[PDB]
């Protein structure tokens, strides 16, 4: 009826399409024919059945870890950006940045005419634009996307601006960098991995509140306060932000069966000249307690008189635990002694030690 | 100056315990291969927990199952459709009363899997709970046969330790499933067969007391020409087995430094 | 071979069992027989495909609900613990609450001869048990688990013990009343619900912080 | 006395953006399906993105894509087996190359869905964006047919609108696939029929461009004997009339007093 003209009895017929049918040339082109004017109403409903190809089997491990990185982020208390992948290329120059590296060749518009080197720069526009139409007093946010320079990589970035968190008919409040730096860490154990800041320079960062970000042992982004001339030229009040690169190491289960036997604590203070920087100390304490050391914390940071000036203490709660049996004082104390002695080879003093 | 490195405001961060990341993890499996998840009571009847499911008294099925039975006064228990069920009260010793609660209230073809508590009298040792978790699935329909089941288990086994995984069936018994086996799949990593559950094809007498307490409650029957397969299996056993955990002890035990372990396990 | 005695032709066969073989009766049975003498290993591995009937559909959207809920608690902050469903009848006393309504007729112990009422009495329990064992220096718990009273029903409970949050090296800290309150008005904007508390006595609170949950 | 009504101390809340919500809700229902979903890049090479997809240089189709074209050098774009690609690049006009990369890699049979951010050259309007997303899944296998992709979509109607929604198909033009058709599904509530996509029996020269880079890279050849059917959808459609979203532009406009009002969604 559609003027081809069939040839052979079949089962494998020679159909031979019109001249003005330029779209018949395949088989499929003919089979979508019958269905067409038969009609697609015709053709019934069903569901497949099959076992997956083996190299097919997993294949979906990455975009679940991602997915759940942007839940857990959430659950903590970051409020999701969707932010354009296009950057002004002038931007590159107001936040101190390398140049861009894909331009378009048909731009929407010149601010719109390259593409996104970091994530943070659009945050932050947002984050203005926010507080001219409406005056948020406080705003934590977070972004996870593509960004391209050398090669395409996924980022995750945020940041911290306003009052805070604490009681709201009150005026003590829990704010700015080591409020940020609260909520990384509280990510970090939900994914349990290890995190550390360690202090370094960024052109767009601020100076004295500047640090990488060392997931697993590896630096993978940065943590600080936005540089206060780049605040100054965009009127912005300080702003706190980071950025990392997706996907986070991943880091299995070794389960250690808890000691059903007690802990040993144990209290020390360390002075420090004011420059050495707090991890520094840690690590050593921490490198030198031995085997036995569970945990190790911080609670008290000070330094004025009579601390010889230019100086500050750390002190440190530690408790150490034999899995086995429970220690013997002289196990703690002369454990506690090779944290004294290196403490002290490195130029460090002990303004207390063996506190109950 | 400010340090970088000094520890910022501690918030909270929480964590899921192993069970719930066990129990996930299976029922995520089970959903991509069209299974739903729907929990039932804790507290049953012996109706739905032994009559239906083919296991009358006085009968040596019935030692299979170390029943903690319940006394109390006021309790309402209610049945599928909200009726108040009467029967002697129990703590469930196994999930399997739900699959029967679901068939009387819903009609074929479907696939479900019904995560749960379980209780059985038991003496508690490393490796032995009164109180734990089970999971079980069932699909009905025409034209289901125990093919579709070896088929289910083997997804399940390729999912859990990989490509190089496969099951193995031998007959066993249950009364209400015939055929009955246990499955056992090969753990590659750990180099040798570990025994997981069991399944078979709903037993002739299950149907019919579903249809026939349908009639009851005023629904017409729906399992007359169907067939279907169902399994069962403990989630105590493949959590340990997959975390590492040596005591089932530890699960009940609320100790915060057993369950901070698991703060990574998504 | 089985010692059966097969009369028909087909398509429907009359199979008459042996006398000792007492577990076969219908013909599920002979089925399986034939499938344990060929072996399970001959069964072939197959997979079903089939639209589900209408009354099936939706029919887990409880059980996410209730697993979300999970998630968002301990994306929060708070760490889940598990409790036996059994409780110490003296209990009921100890916290002031109305006795248990299913006791078990075999108990595996005179402690554990009833079934909860409440959850956080459990909860209270294991942190004393944990402050014992290891002395946390605070802990943020919760629990979603069956209760029975009356009917059988799903309760979440929660609790706030020690320090609080703040910095380390510093005092200055957020706690007790007003923080759990916080992160229960914080959990309740996540969910999208509205949350108010209403001051009102309760047994086992404390006359001076205590209110109800709206 | 202790005022139990004060506002407690003011901990954040997140939440999460419309399009993950809606992004999450359509990965689910395949998943309940078997579908696995993967991800591709945003800059893509015009081979895959159009040659490999039967839409060549100088044609009516290639009209249908308003493409962004990229420039720039020392950009490394790594093809489906690492190796580098070359071609001239742009910005995807859709997430169909993803389905060349993946046939590429992996061998038959499988089902996919391919969630993701696509670009075009169009002027901003209250219906109308350059940066969108869309989703598109892929299922490859012996014996697939056309009724296997009506009964796909039929399911997804199902997931999103209810047991009393319908899918209709219509003929419509692709440059990869024949026969091919556009969808509709019958929105109960709203009383009309909504347009949301496209599908098709992939197009035997889409089958032969990926075994024959296969073969340049020394895959043996995969797609001789099989079938597939695609089907590709946008995102913000649905979002929007979903949630309830007036405006396309809210999506991009990053309004915290917009953002917010989804902390509820789940
Ligand atoms: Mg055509
Ligand atoms: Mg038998």
């Amino acid at each position: 009826r559609l003027g081809c003209r069939v040839e052979g009895e079949g089962p494998t017929y020679r159909v031979t399409p019109p001249s003005h049918r330029l779209d018949l040339r395949l088989e499929e082109d003919l089979v979508e024919e019958v269905a067409r004017i038969q009609g697609y109403e015709t053709i019934p409903l069903a569901l497949p059945a099959f076992f997956p190809a083996p190299d097919n089997r997993g294949v979906e491990a990455p975009y679940r870890k991602e997915q759940r990185l942007r839940e857990v982020l959430s659950g903590l208390g970051f409020q999701e950006v969707y932010t354009y992948s296009f950057m002004d290329p002038e931007d590159a120059r107001r936040f101190r940045l390398d140049p861009p590296r894909l331009l378009l060749l048909n731009p929407l518009a010149p601010e719109k005419a390259a593409l996104r080197t970091h994530l943070f720069p659009g945050l932050v526009r947002v984050l203005k634009e926010n507080l001219d139409l409406d005056r948020p007093e406080r705003a934590l946010l977070f972004e996870v996307g593509r960004v391209f320079r050398e090669r395409e990589e996924t980022h995750l970035a945020g940041l911290l601006f306003g009052e805070g968190v604490g009681l709201p008919w009150a005026k003590e409040r829990l704010s700015g960098y080591f409020l940020l730096k609260g909520y990384l860490e509280a990510l970090f154990a939900r994914l349990g991995l290890a995190f550390r800041v360690e202090a370094q320079a960024f052109p767009f960062l601020h100076p004295g509140v500047s640090g990488r970000v060392l997931v697993e042992g590896e630096e993978v982004g940065f943590l600080g306060a936005l540089h206060p001339e780049i605040a100054q030229e965009l009127e912005l009040p300080p702003v706190h932000l980071f950025e990392l690169r997706l996907p986070l190491p991943d880091k299995p289960l070794a389960f250690q069966d808890p000691s059903r036997h007690p802990a040993a604590f144990r209290d020390l203070a360390v002075v420090v000249p004011a420059p050495t920087p707090y991890g520094e100390v840690e690590a050593l304490v921490r490198e030198a307690a031995g085997p036995y050391l569970e945990s190790l914390a911080l609670f008290d940071l000070y330094q004025g008189p009579p601390l010889p000036e230019g100086h500050k203490s750390l002190a440190f709660h530690l408790r150490f635990r034999h899995p086995k049996r429970t220690l013997r004082d002289e196990e703690v104390e002369e454990a506690v002694s090779r944290v004294a002695e290196a403490l002290r080879a490195r130029g460090f003093g002990l303004r207390g030690l063996d506190t109950p | 100056r400010v340090d970088v490195s000094l520890p910022g405001a501690s918030l909270f961060s929480g964590g899921l315990h192993p069970i719930t990341l066990m129990e996930r993890e299976l029922v995520e499996i089970f959903r991509a291969l069209g299974y739903q998840a729907v929990e039932g009571p804790e507290v049953e009847s012996e109706f739905f927990n032994f009559d239906a499911l083919n296991i009358p008294e006085h009968h040596p099925a019935r030692d299979m199952w170390d029943t903690f039975w319940l006394t109390g006064e006021g309790f309402r228990l209610e049945g599928p459709l909200g009726e108040e069920v009467e029967g002697r009260l129990l703590l469930r010793t196994h999930t399997s009363p739900m699959q029967v609660r679901y068939m009387v209230a819903h009609t074929p073809p479907f696939r479900i899997v019904v995560p749960g508590r379980v209780f059985r009298f038991e003496q508690t040792d490393a490796t032995h709970e009164a109180v734990f978790h089970q999971l079980e699935g069932l699909v009905v329909g025409e034209g289901i046969a125990m093919a579709h089941l070896k088929g289910a288990i083997y997804e399940l086994a390729q999912a859990l330790f990989g490509p190089d995984s496969k099951v193995r069936f031998q007959p066993v018994y249950f009364p209400f499933v015939e055929p009955g086996a246990q499955f056992a799949v090969w753990w590659p990593e750990g180099g040798k067969w570990l025994e997981l559950g069991g399944a078979g094809m709903v037993h002739p007498k299950v149907f019919q007391a579903v249809d026939a307490y349908r009639e009851r409650l005023g629904l017409p029957p729906a399992y007359r020409g169907v067939t279907g397969f169902a399994f069962g299996l403990g989630v105590e056993r493949l959590a340990m087995l997959r975390y590492g955990i040596p005591d089932i002890r530890y699960f009940f035990g609320g100790r915060l430094k057993f369950l901070e372990q698991f703060k990574g396990v998504l």
